């Protein structure tokens, strides 16, 4: 890129250095088993979208 | 961008070549009173830590170098340059000065054995021209078929601005900067790969200067920040065969040396003839005609 | 060696100049430069006599 | 082998067709080798080409 | 064979290549505005996500 | 019909067949005429040729 | 096509003629090879030392 | 076979009949001069490099 910006301008690359915040929530009012969707299954879900 | 700078100006007729420099413009400032000046007049009667400096951000320099070997430029060169810069800038960035490129003297001298059966005349305009090449190479420009040549695409080949007299190409652009230091290690090459040179007996370099008496070998010579290094005109070398040496007509070499130089200015015109590709022509003839089923 | 002995060599002579050992090693893909270089006989050879 | 006629008024093009390959479904063929757009109406002056069949 | 396979790159699809000859036609291979470096750097850099 | 440079290149091949060179005369002579070395070092090279027999011989 | 027929024949004149042996080729009209060859009755012996 | 082979020599090369010929003709087969000397060795004895 600093090929290609200016004469006068450099630009910097950097790591994002990131940090988050987390859901907790009321429990589910259904799953289809306290096993097969269990609280940690439900979790593991949440944890793949974010 | 830089490069398309050094493009842009370097077709203006009688110039070879252009380095474009930032200037570094300062202000002083008073802390205790604000207060801003170019003077340090600024500072009078503070204390040491109620000063400040701070520099200039989009400035310009451009050092040029022109075909015509004088000491100034033509005012018709600063003309253009200017011209040009104003009429095609950046948001936020100014021209201050255009001038011509300052310059460092360098002196060769040698002892060369060459072949028998060789033409003294030739080698030594060789040689010469090789070695000014190094010292300042510049760039040639290229009709369209020799970019396609050369490998390069559409996309590439009409990246930047577009120029009237041919093609540029980028890596020569780079490779013609300003030199910072010069080599013996470089200079004895150009001599050796010389057709008829068999041997450099003896050879060296120094900063030309007055009362050249004994000093070091100078294996490297650095040049300072802004200057184009040129050999000094005092330079020189002795050719021998076998133990002999050898004496060369002053006219002749200019012959060769300018049969060489003819060359290049003849192919650069070349160029102006090839700058655009073809598109496929088609016919016309009323494709909605239709003829009744009945 | 290839003087001293049967070797390839690009060189005419090994009893050359230091032009023609300079040229050998600047036609090497693996240099750029040096400033110096000298090659006087080894009068700190202990092995054979002082 | 090669071919070549001139238009006279009545003519049509699967008509010719058939009397010069025993076919009359090569015509698009023909117009086509003729650079001929409205094939459907043929002007009375027009000297066309008729090519061979390809072999392999 | 314990690690993932790396540096390979398949032909370009006719989707990808409309899409990057219509940005070159508008940026037109310069950095200057967001859009501008933002696409640069995912049309050179083919792993980066973000 | 570039003479001077094909009748050299025709001279050098039938010394060379006696394993004899002439190479200094290319730069021996002018020390000793200018333009007009080339008409004589051909005619020197003839004669060697005529007088080989018995300068090869009678060392 | 008719004259390129009549110099492809020239031609071969040409080369057949080219081919004619070297005894031939450079013999003298008075027979022997006074200007061309030394023999090996002048060129090979020595002065006796 | 502990040992590279010895005393064999291949056919003469067009370039090297001519060679033989034309220098025993310059020569004459006596040892009178610099040349003379260093050139018959070389052609007499094949395993002598200089």
């Amino acid at each position: 890129v600093n090929e290609l910006n200016s004469f006068h301008v450099q630009a910097k690359v950097i790591n994002p250095n990131y940090e988050e915040v987390k859901v907790d929530v009321k429990v589910k009012f259904r799953e289809g088993l306290d096993v097969s969707f269990y609280l940690t299954k439900v979790k593991e879900d949440i944890k793949k979208f974010l | 961008s830089e490069l398309d700078l050094r493009k842009l100006f370097i077709d203006i007729e009688g110039i070879k070549n252009c380095w474009i420099k930032r200037e570094r413009v300062t202000v002083f400032a008073d802390l205790k009173n604000q207060k801003l000046s170019y003077e340090k007049t600024i500072w009078e009667d503070l204390k040491e830590n109620q000063k400040a400096q701070f520099d200039l951000k989009g400035l310009y320099r451009i050092l040029v170098e022109t075909e015509d070997a004088d000491k100034v430029l033509s005012e018709s060169l600063e003309k253009a340059v200017f011209t040009k810069f104003h009429a095609n800038r950046n948001l936020c960035e100014d021209l201050i000065k255009v001038e011509k490129v300052a310059t460092e003297p360098i002196s060769v001298c040698a002892n060369v054995e060459v072949a028998p059966e060789a033409d003294e005349e030739l080698i030594h305009a060789q040689i010469l021209i090789a070695i000014e090449d190094y010292l300042a190479p510049s760039p040639r420009h290229y009709s369209l078929k020799q970019m396609v040549d050369k490998g390069y695409t559409m996309d590439e080949i009409f990246e930047g601005p577009f120029l009237e007299n041919g093609f540029i190409d980028t890596v020569e652009l780079k490779a013609s900067e300003l030199r910072k230091e010069v080599r013996l290690s470089d200079i004895i090459n150009i001599i050796m790969s010389i057709d008829g040179v068999k041997i450099v007996k003896e050879i060296t370099l120094g900063n030309c200067d007055e009362n050249d008496g004994i000093e070091n070998n100078q294996w490297v010579i650095c040049i300072p920040e802004n200057k184009k290094p040129k050999l000094c005109k005092k330079t020189t070398i002795n050719y021998f065969k076998g133990i002999l040496p050898i004496n060369l007509n002053p006219v002749r070499v200019d012959n060769h040396k300018s049969k060489i130089l003819a060359s290049r200015l003849e192919n650069d015109l070349k160029a102006k003839d090839d700058l655009e590709p073809a598109i496929p022509q088609g016919t016309f003839a009323d494709w909605g005609e239709y003829s009744s089923i009945q | 060696s290839p003087w001293a002995y049967d070797q390839e060599s690009s060189v005419e002579f090994g009893v050359t100049l230091h032009r023609s050992q300079m040229i050998h090693y600047l036609e090497q893909l693996t240099y750029v430069d040096y400033i110096t270089d000298l090659r006087l006989l080894k009068r700190q050879a202990g092995s054979s006599p002082c | 082998m090669s071919h070549y006629r001139t238009v006279k008024e009545g003519d049509t093009l699967p008509l010719m067709t058939y009397r010069i390959y025993g076919d009359s479904k090569y015509y698009l063929e023909v117009a086509k080798a003729n650079g001929l757009t409205n094939f459907r109406r043929l002007k009375t002056g027009t000297e066309l080409i008729f090519p061979p069949l390809q072999k392999q | 064979q314990p690690y993932p396979s790396t540096k390979g790159k398949a032909q370009e699809s006719d989707e990808d290549y409309y899409r990057r000859v219509s940005e070159r036609l508008r940026h037109k291979k310069r950095a200057i505005t967001l859009w501008d470096y933002e696409h640069l750097i995912l049309q050179k850099f083919p792993k980066v996500y973000k | 019909d570039d003479t001077i440079e094909r009748r050299n290149q025709l001279m050098d091949h039938l010394i060379a067949r006696f394993a004899e060179n002439f190479s200094s005369y290319a730069f021996l002579m002018k020390f000793l005429y200018g333009e007009s070395t080339d008409e004589i070092v051909l005619q020197d090279k003839q004669s060697f040729l005529r007088e080989y027999k018995e300068i090869s011989r009678e060392r | 096509i008719t004259m390129l027929e009549v110099l492809c024949y020239a031609i071969s004149d040409l080369g057949n003629r080219i081919n004619i042996p070297i005894e031939d080729l450079i013999a003298n009209e008075e027979g022997g090879v006074k200007g061309q060859f030394y023999k090996v009755q002048e060129i090979l012996p020595s002065a006796p030392t």
